[PDB]
RNA sequence: AAUUAUAUAACUUAUCUAUUUUAAGUUUGAAAUUUCUAACCUAGACUUACAAGUCAAAGUAAAAUUGACCCAGAUAUUUUGAGACCAAGUUACCCUAGGGAUCCUAUUUAAGUAUCGACAAUUGGAUCAGGACAUCCCAAUUAAUGGUUCGUCAACGAUUAAAGUCCUACGUGAUCUG
């Protein structure tokens, strides 16, 4: 294992992964987890550095978590710099930081955690339409990567406004919250607008989604409710 | 508590006398057939395992 | 810190609030986070005590967003135990009614949130993982943002309430990925009684046989991708609400 | 509180009444309870509420991750079982026992022992940081050397060589009173 994190290159990598602004400046972020790293490789994400433990590297399981990065034995200090979190994972990868439609649009910068959770639900839901703001916010951070958990693995303002012009209604959802399959989120056009993780979604968020022309499906757990909706969304299709 | 290696079983006389005694055997081995002293007949006779009492 | 130094029950409430095991022992389900506290709060729970940092509980800033949860001092170590988020609002742990059941152990958030999902839809009784499984525990309920006993969604069900959930004459369906169609089931068409088995435990064969008494058909959600199955508890939540609407 | 509360009282069912086709439940509470095959035998010993179970000279006899008893089982008398029960307040209605009033400081050391005296050993801020090593940054298996920003039990944004994990009555500036 490589335990030397004091190198200038290691310090730059540590700064980018540890700090989101450094990640945006350096364009590099870290994904923690062998499953998450493997999903990144399938998605085509190009990893810059692969963090493998002294035992994980020998087992080659961390090597499979390269996510297109070069896999080399790494100790805690080296792994910590590669990983965006303080605690480095055994397998981690340092990578870059209509009619009856299912569309979710988020303008401006979005919380990296929210993006990962939303993307993970989207993979289960299988929505054919996705909307987002520019790439300013980095969703490759270890916290964001943890939110995706491999399930997650640039629409900008102009295209994002196009989704808003479309006549779609965002199905409401709440911890307490009509039925999930009784809402035409997939059966009818949907423009998912709810309180993001960066701002927080209260019971008003469910009402706000209802105000978008949708009905109820009180803050619901982002992972649990989104996963439940994704299963209902698949049934809707 | 979670660990479990041996088990306690009833060894019953094959002579029909009804005399039984308890013995410990490994869970992963076959049922025991043992020659043991049976007081009713006052001589050693074959004993065959019938039922498991508990996990040791 | 204990809610009241002399009051042992107050200390237990505070400890249970910020403690998955202690909450299960004390039958308390905490909703970590002020917004999640409101989640359990708006789901029909009036948390007697809320796990929050001693100083934070005194300030009661998350209590403002609890919207029912009663801010209570919580030890830092206890807060970590209940971590799934600071404001853990500890709370006590029909025909065509929404019915979710996260049978067996599963993701703490999935079980709690799935059970609560039925409550808002009009669930007469929503269910979660059994008392043995950690679903109503402070941390377990914390991720779900729901209370077991107080909210219709129950996790510290115990033996008595456990038959109660099944005992209703609502056709039941186990929903993981391919348990007819999630919303087009006999159970979904009839009163909702969805009971998804644990993700790592599955559905018991006896439970499948018991489904005959209910008359429901296990939930099968078509999946375009090759994923083996979706969140079991999450599937139950969708089936739970879906059944009520169809019924 | 914890557990209840066939004192009574009610309702329900009986009961008992009309027609005609008190008891048992439950609830109030008079209250109550508790707390805050791997032997047998036999000196001398172990373990133990009791009991059983152990070690062991001699003797005799076969051979060469629980642990007993009680207590419940099974069957026909043979076998099989793993000294505040649990449990909050309040008392100036009380009782008894008493205790009061009626950056220093104390040692040790002594760089600079008349008089002194470092280093040591025994609300937010501003200013300045000290310390732990389980090493983030800086540095050569070794090392705590100095540092580790500003904001919005988790998380995010922007910088920084880095924003380790933390401790030091907001770490640390000299209201006023009880």
């Amino acid at each position: 294992d490589k335990a030397f994190p004091g190198d200038r290159r290691l310090s730059s990598v540590m700064t980018i992964v540890k700090s989101r602004p450094f990640r945006e400046k350096q364009g590099k972020i870290l994904l923690e987890g062998r499953r998450l790293i493997a999903d990144a490789l399938k998605a085509g994400a190009v990893p810059k550095a692969f963090f493998f433990s002294r035992l994980e590297y020998v087992k080659e399981l961390p090597v499979d978590k390269l996510k297109d990065v070069s896999l080399i034995k790494v100790k805690f200090e080296d792994i910590k710099d590669w990983s965006d979190l303080v605690t480095p994972q055994g397998i981690m990868g340092i990578f870059a930081k209509h009619t009856l439609p299912l569309v979710l649009i988020c303008d401006n910068l979005r919380d990296p955690g929210n993006l990962g959770t939303i993307l993970r639900s989207a993979a289960g839901a299988g929505c054919s339409k996705v909307l987002l703001t520019k790439g300013c916010v980095d969703a490759w951070e270890p916290k964001v990567l943890r939110a995706g958990m491999g399930a997650h693995f640039n629409v900008e303002w102009e295209t994002v406004p196009n989704h808003l012009p479309p006549d779609t209604r965002v199905y409401v959802a709440d911890n307490c919250g009509v039925q999930s399959y009784d809402l035409d989120w997939t059966g009818a056009p949907a423009a998912v607008v709810i309180g993001g993780e960066t701002h927080g979604v209260s019971l008003e968020s469910l009402q706000l989604a209802e105000s978008t022309g949708g009905k109820r499906l009180d803050s619901l757990n982002s992972a649990m409710a989104a996963s439940i909706l994704l299963f209902e969304g698949k049934r809707q299709l | 508590k979670s660990k479990s290696k041996t088990i306690l079983v009833k060894l019953v006389s094959q002579a029909g006398t009804g005399f039984s005694f308890n013995h410990k055997r490994s869970r992963l081995r076959e049922k025991l057939s043992l020659l043991h002293y049976d007081p009713i007949v006052n001589k050693k006779v074959l004993f065959v395992e019938q039922k498991k009492i508990r996990s040791l």
